[PDB]
């Protein structure tokens, strides 16, 4: 029986784990604990659309994590994008000096070794929806009162905006380039999975 | 503002969204309560492949062809889907992954992604085109594995609407049978029907065989009269396989070889080299034998050996040195007989040992005298002052400290096995 | 002899079906099946006649796949076929109902865009599928332009009316000059007027300034 | 030919060929149809996008576009009128003259008049500015009679 | 044999007159007299060809009662007649005067509604019988409604 | 590159003949040192003009 069903898209992920989670005592472990990668176009040469060189077309159905293999050398795949976002009215801020504080509480303790604000800045990246697009870069560095205490169930984050910064505005699909069903401002935080702290 | 996510009767006025590698998901909406929320999506150990399908309907059948490059897997892994393990399949509905039901999979000829074959299924009712974790407009199907990434073969492609067909033997000459029908020879039906916009033939045809020639008839009869269909010595093993398995180009029997020894009595190793003439598919610088053939060969011989002996069948795991030389004293032209053209010819001469191709020289594994003759024979050459072909000690990709072939060898293989001396 | 004596000839006109509009050799031909010969295979390439055609000009419409057409043959040769026109039937109804009065004529496309001429009422109407239209109506004595968003402009016996669904912006690089017997400006919230080089309100009779509070400088 | 007589010939239609190309490129999708004359005046129907466009060789055009939800009228001198989701916009390349033999009535929530040089208003039988809240008159100098 | 050997055949193309536009069996046929056979009776039902036609689409114009048309015959059978087009003559003049310059083209209906394309001046004008008009004129650089 | 020139029958511009080559990958139509819209190829000499 013939019809019109066609294959449109091919994508892939891989999560490889070397170290059991129970051995993570601090974010900056001496050893890598695992690797996570993705291919937005699984059947392209670099995973992103580059044509295969004339001589051969071959690809791994579930990606790859090493560059040099049994016979050749491949371009690295980009690492997986992971994170979350928060949306609420209190972010409607148009002028003056703005100071934003976030506190997070869980059922279980977080770690035997608490963490400095400089550790968190190696693990995460935070962006806001503003007047000209996303507010990002140096203005969104975590401040010194952020951190995790050692036996605590609570994580604390801290951000500030200069009086010279653009206003924080409600999300617009035509301005912030997305598809969220949100009528408030967004605060977006992504993990720097490229780094050991982010992955951990 | 302060929000207890577990408390009823509270103005939990916040929206929570998870960010995922290829999309997003709304988790918590204003006014909701929950008992278990996380800041991040949960990705467990393993690998995942997503296939998006266009223009289907919720009760139709889909037939998919998975074309693999057979043999292109890592031979040195101990976790290899033993017992009844296999690759799992699921479909997407309302941002959730769901198992297929027993009546929804019709057939699966490729349970562990090692060989080419068909997959056929119907689109399930409640399949959804409107989703957020993966782009909308497609039906989505997921395949998954928890094993190292190389335990499966590499892919060439995936095609919908595949149909299998076969040559009809009539009173004509099946010349295309020795080497099969080439890719893209077929484009039409006998009666061109109106509703068919089109037909494609991507890969070469396979599994055919022409009638025996007189030369083969005499060759086959003469050998049976000598070896008596028993696998006892070297010649016996090598000729039994070339007669039995038509798509083996070279064979080598190793008298005392085990994976950890070249002096163990009571065992044997056989090395198989394929032809790979249809380079449109095959990797001609890493030719390999698939598991089907490696196992069939072992079974065939072990029945003919002796009650006490089992043989092992492996791939050669090729490794080799390569040439450099003094510039030719003459050439037809800088372009017509460019050094690059000479390099291509040199590669072909060596490739013919590694994989089937034409070559006048008896072997790639030879002294410079043979190489010199091969070049001297060219219509666009006159002389070359010097040449050498040591192993690539400077090959960065394969780790450094690699052995070199500098000590006046006539391109000897690096080893009894796990060597080829056929770089190209 | 028929078809120069080189082949069996085909007499009269015949009916065929369209199977392919993309000509592999660039001669603007279309592929057509002829059911009295064979109604299962692909068919042959035919030339199409148009009411107007020339070098980069003309009136171009092409049949859809599976449309029914009438075909002629040059020198009665079966492989010199020409498409002369398209046919209607009960399986493919005519969008304009037949009548001996013959009052309605026009063009209607696949997507629903219309252009209709009504002789009885002297009306020309151009209209797209989601309400964007222009109408010239001699039975009203008016011209109407209207969009799908509720914006509308009408010229008729009562003068010119413009209405906006949301807002209205009038701009010029030069001067703006308004004239009439009586000029009436109203706002339901606020009224403002400015001039960077001054402003003036004047009359030959009585000037009036009123409010619950009047402030001057 | 009527009754197959060589001198009762009838012209039935015109033909295209590679020597006289068809202005609309062939496709099995058949999305574009229309009229194009010798001088370049076009009238084109786009089914895919539900668009009707009428246009002359030097930029005078009228477009009805359901993929925009709008109507545009534009000339070669830079004058333009657009009706769309944001209301009605008119722009003039040089000037604008609105006249009536009767009354002119403007209405809206907020009426804003600006001039970059001067603003004037007159009435031969009087003029009035009024409001229910606060009237304001300001300038660097205010003169009354 | 001609017309399958079942009837006398009729060769070539013939001229007829329209007598009835309402088809009793719904096939969109029109009734036409053929004067070389009989110029007094009612005539026979013929199929009409159109420049564009399909399922609920096309360009539709029909002849008026007593218009002159050109008729072809399928398989040369006198009762498989097809109308191919309409004719002009001195008894029914062409509204646009002939010229080797060929500057004027267009549509003009029964009631006087016109749509005319002037190539010489690049002008498109749409006009009804009592003065309602829209003009696009490149020789003026203007648009008038 | 070596595989991009197929033949050159006119190496010193002294006799009539055929030059044949393939357009290289990464050839660019959008440049500013020479007008855009064209692929551009350069020939050069360091000898007197005659």
């Amino acid at each position: 029986v013939l019809n019109k069903t066609k294959v449109g898209q091919l994508k892939s992920l891989y999560n490889e784990i070397s170290v059991e989670k129970e051995e993570i005592k601090e974010l900056n472990t001496p050893i890598s604990t695992g690797t996570f990668v993705m291919a937005p176009m699984a059947n392209s040469f670099d995973g992103l659309g580059e044509d295969f060189p004339k001589g051969s077309e071959k690809w791994w159905p579930f990606g790859y994590t090493k560059i040099c293999n049994a016979s050749t050398v491949l371009p690295a795949l980009p690492k997986a994008r992971l994170g979350c976002s928060i949306s609420s009215k209190l972010l409607k801020l148009s002028e003056g000096t703005r100071d934003i504080i976030l506190e997070f509480t869980f059922n279980k303790p977080i770690l035997p070794n608490g963490e400095d604000y400089t550790a968190l800045n190696k693990a995460m990246s935070i962006e806001l929806t503003g007047e000209k697009g996303w507010i990002a870069g140096l203005p969104m560095t975590l401040k010194s009162d952020s951190g995790i205490n050692s036996g605590s169930k609570k994580m604390k984050l801290s951000l500030t905006l200069d009086s010279e910064q653009p206003a924080v505005v409600p999300y617009q699909t035509e301005l912030h380039e997305g598809s969220y069903e949100v009528d408030e401002p967004l605060l977006r935080v992504l993990f720097k999975t490229n780094e050991k702290e982010g992955y951990n | 503002s302060s929000i207890d996510f577990s408390s009823s009767s509270s103005e939990n006025q916040v929206s929570l969204i998870h960010e995922m590698p290829f999309g997003f998901q709304q988790v918590f909406t204003p006014g909701d309560t929950d008992n278990s929320l996380y800041l991040v999506p949960d990705y467990c150990h393993g690998g995942e492949l997503y296939i998006g399908l266009e223009n289907g309907k919720n009760l139709q059948q889909v037939t998919l062809l998975l074309q693999f490059l057979e043999g292109s897997e890592n031979p040195d892994i101990t976790d290899i889907f033993t017992g009844n393990q296999k690759i799992k399949w699921q479909y997407l509905s309302q941002n959730q992954w769901q198992d297929f039901q027993s009546g929804e999979i019709i057939q699966n000829q490729t349970p562990r992604f090692l060989k080419s074959g068909i997959f056929q299924f119907s689109i399930p009712k409640q399949a959804n085109l409107d989703n957020t974790v993966l782009p909308p407009g497609y039906h989505w199907i997921k395949a998954s594995m928890v094993k190292p990434f190389d335990v499966v073969s590499q892919l060439i492609n995936i095609h919908a609407q595949a149909v299998e067909a076969v040559f009809e033997d009539q009173g004509s000459s099946g010349n295309h049978l020795e080497k099969g029908l080439p890719a893209e020879t077929i484009s039409k039906l006998q009666e061109r029907l109106s509703w068919i916009k089109s037909i494609q033939q991507p890969y070469p045809s396979t599994k055919g065989k022409a009638q025996e020639s007189d030369e083969d008839y005499y060759r086959r009869v003469s050998e049976r009269l000598r070896h008596k269909k028993r696998a006892i010595t070297l010649w016996d093993y090598e000729h039994l396989i070339l007669q039995k398995f038509p798509k083996v180009y070279k064979v080598k029997c190793l008298n005392h070889t085990c994976s950890s020894s070249f002096q163990s009595p009571g065992n044997a190793t056989l090395i198989l080299v394929p032809d790979t003439v249809q380079q449109s598919v095959f990797d001609i610088y890493q030719p390999r034998v698939s598991q089907g053939t490696l196992n069939d060969v072992a079974a065939f011989v072990n029945e003919l050996n002796s009650f006490h002996v089992q043989a092992k069948v492996i791939n050669p795991n090729y490794e080799e040195v390569k040439v450099d030389v003094k510039v030719k004293f003459r050439e037809g032209l800088d372009v017509s007989f460019y050094l690059t053209k000479v390099k291509e010819d040199i590669k072909k001469f060596l490739s013919p040992w590694a994989y089937d191709q034409e070559s006048s020289v008896e072997f790639g594994v030879t002294l410079h005298r043979s190489q010199m003759i091969h070049y001297l024979e060219q219509l666009t050459y006159v002389d070359y002052i010097t040449d050498l072909r040591l192993l690539k000690r400077q090959a960065g990709s394969s780790p450094c400290n690699p052995i070199f072939i500098e000590t006046t060898e006539k391109e000897y293989i690096q080893p009894s096995n796990p060597k080829s001396i056929l770089v190209s | 002899p028929p078809a120069a004596g080189l082949t069996a000839a085909i007499s009269g006109l015949h009916v065929g079906l369209v199977t392919d509009l993309e000509d592999p050799d660039g001669e603007d031909r279309i592929k057509v099946k002829i059911p009295i010969i064979n109604n299962e295979e692909e068919g042959v390439w035919c030339r199409q006649a148009f009411p107007d055609a020339g070098n980069e000009r003309g009136i171009t419409f092409r049949p859809e796949i599976e449309d029914e057409v009438i075909v002629g043959f040059i020198n009665e040769d079966p492989n010199d076929a020409v498409v002369l026109g398209m046919l209607h039937s009960s399986a493919n109804p005519n969008p304009i109902e037949a009548s001996n009065d013959n009052h309605e004529k026009g063009i209607q496309t696949r997507s629903g865009i219309k252009m209709i001429f009504n002789d009885e009422k002297s009306i020309l109407q151009i209209e797209t599928p989601t309400g964007n239209l222009v109408t010239l109506d001699d039975d009203a004595g008016s011209i109407t332009i209207e969009d799908q968003n509720g914006n509308k402009t009408v010229m008729d016996s009562d003068g010119i009316t413009m209405e906006s669904a949301k807002d209205m912006n009038l701009k010029a690089s030069g001067d703006i000059n308004l004239e009439g017997t009586n000029v009436n400006i109203k706002a339901n919230a606020e009224f403002k007027a400015e001039g960077s080089a001054g402003a003036e309100v004047s009359t030959s009779a009585v000037a009036v300034l009123k409010g619950s509070l009047v402030q001057i400088n």
